[PDB]
């Protein structure tokens, strides 16, 4: 399975553009995931890290994004806040694994990589996986608006990026490897 | 917009009382919540929260004080209203932007 | 949570008055603030909240473009800024805000409403 594809990538998405690989047709290997240093938070819900390799499953999403490490957190069932509602949601159930390591020497620059952005404006929540890229001016009772008028503001800010690059396995033709 | 009634509730000290609150529109946020919430205020002080979520009180709030209500349909009720009781009693909505009060329910001790 | 308002005075129509609230008992930086005003034409009306870090202004379509809300965090302090007074803003102006701050992003900063000062009279 195409994992060090995802994790390894040179480029990710902002948090609100949160983006889908699928895996599928395949063997996953969770060993050089499990044990390795590359990663600063391995957290599965339900799921044994260790056993994964021993799981098989109709596919795997692999959901890829940057996000302020303070909120990673959110990244979790039974969360809120800005991300956890406005921005990427993981629905009340089991999870496979969150996956996510520092990026202070990658994505972070000296004056702010604010080329990532969030939402932090939204007329309700996001559903679990649910993606909002829209980007019009938010207004409080529905009524149409224009910035940078009163009660006009951008539903969408940047981060002031220390960076996590998080990608989440979500578990629904692929399983893992065999041992000759 | 919140409509409540009475205007003013004529209880006589020790008996029961109820206010009631009636919204325009389902007070139901897309969360699925509702944020109606309950105050207070006596003559010569400022408002305070009673109720809160529709029937939660906060804490510091006597066991007397209590509420039930749904979609647009809400209840404030005491058990037995005391001589402290004395105040105005509104009803306040955080689901729709701006937020609302009701003109409040005075109630007075008989 | 304490808030204490100050800044009441009777000003003529068409004049401007500046209000302000002193907080303590918390940290003010931490919360969103509001202003609610009190009279019998109204009973309770909200006006304005400014967010916790002074960015996102909103304004009560009764208020808004004449009043400006602000705040100043290193002197705990919050402010209301009311220009073109007309007769009917005749009130008692409480200084709001809340204890729970678990969710701190629109709109959930109007959804309790808790902490309130004593009031102050503008005529
Ligand atoms: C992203 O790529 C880096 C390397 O560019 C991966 O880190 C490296 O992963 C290998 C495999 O586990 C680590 O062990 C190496 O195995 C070879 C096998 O012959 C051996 O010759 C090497 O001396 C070493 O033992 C290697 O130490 C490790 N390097 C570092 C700096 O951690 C990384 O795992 C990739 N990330 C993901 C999520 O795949
Ligand atoms: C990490 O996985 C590799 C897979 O080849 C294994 O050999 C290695 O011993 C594992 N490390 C530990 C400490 O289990």
């Amino acid at each position: 399975c195409p994992f060090g594809e995802v994790f390894n990538a040179t480029k990710f998405p902002s948090v609100y553009a949160w983006e889908r690989k699928k895996i599928s047709n395949c063997v996953a290997d969770y060993s050089v995931l499990y044990n390795s240093t590359f990663f600063s938070t391995f957290k599965c819900y339900g799921v044994s890290a260790t056993k994964l390799n021993d799981l098989c499953f109709s596919n795997v999403y692999a959901d890829s994004f940057v996000v302020k490490g303070d909120d990673v957190r959110q990244i979790a069932p039974g969360q809120t806040g800005v991300i956890a509602d406005y921005n990427y949601k993981l629905p009340d159930d089991f999870m496979g694994c969150v996956l996510a390591w520092n990026t202070r020497n990658i994505d972070a620059t000296s004056t702010g990589n604010y080329n990532y952005k969030y939402r932090y404006l939204r007329h309700g929540k996001l559903r679990p996986f649910e993606r909002d890229i829209s980007n019009v001016p938010f207004s409080p009772d529905g009524k149409p608006c224009t910035p940078p008028a009163l009660n006009c503001y951008w539903p969408l800010n940047d981060y002031g990026f220390q960076p996590y690059r998080v990608v989440v396995l979500s578990f629904e033709t692929v399983c893992g490897p065999k041992l000759s | 917009v919140l409509t409540q009634s009475p205007l003013s509730l004529p209880v006589t000290l020790g008996q029961p009382a109820s206010i009631s609150c009636r919204s325009s529109q389902s007070l139901v946020y897309s969360d699925g919540d509702t944020y109606l919430n309950w105050f207070q205020q006596r003559p010569g002080q400022s408002p305070r929260r009673l109720i809160y979520q529709v029937s939660n009180r906060d804490s510091g709030v006597p066991d007397r004080f209590s509420g039930s209500g749904s979609g647009t349909d809400f209840t404030l009720k005491i058990s037995r209203v005391e001589a402290e009781d004395v105040g105005v009693y509104y009803c306040m909505q955080g689901s729709h932007w701006p937020p609302t009060f009701g003109q409040g329910t005075k109630v007075e001790i008989k | 949570a304490q808030l204490v308002e100050s800044g009441g005075a009777l000003v003529q129509p068409g004049r401007s008055l500046r209000l302000s609230c002193a907080a303590s008992g918390f940290t003010f930086r931490n919360y969103a603030m509001h202003w609610v005003r009190q009279a019998p034409a109204t009973g309770l009306q909200w006006l304005a909240v400014i967010t916790s870090d002074g960015r996102n202004k909103f304004y009560a379509d009764s208020v808004k473009g004449r009043f400006t809300i602000s705040r100043e965090d290193s002197k705990n302090t919050l402010y209301l800024q009311m220009d073109s007074l007309r007769g009917e803003d005749t009130a008692v102006y409480y200084c709001v805000t809340q204890r729970d701050n678990s969710r701190d992003y629109f709109p959930h900063y109007f959804h309790d409403m808790d902490v309130w000062g004593q009031g102050t009279t503008v005529a």
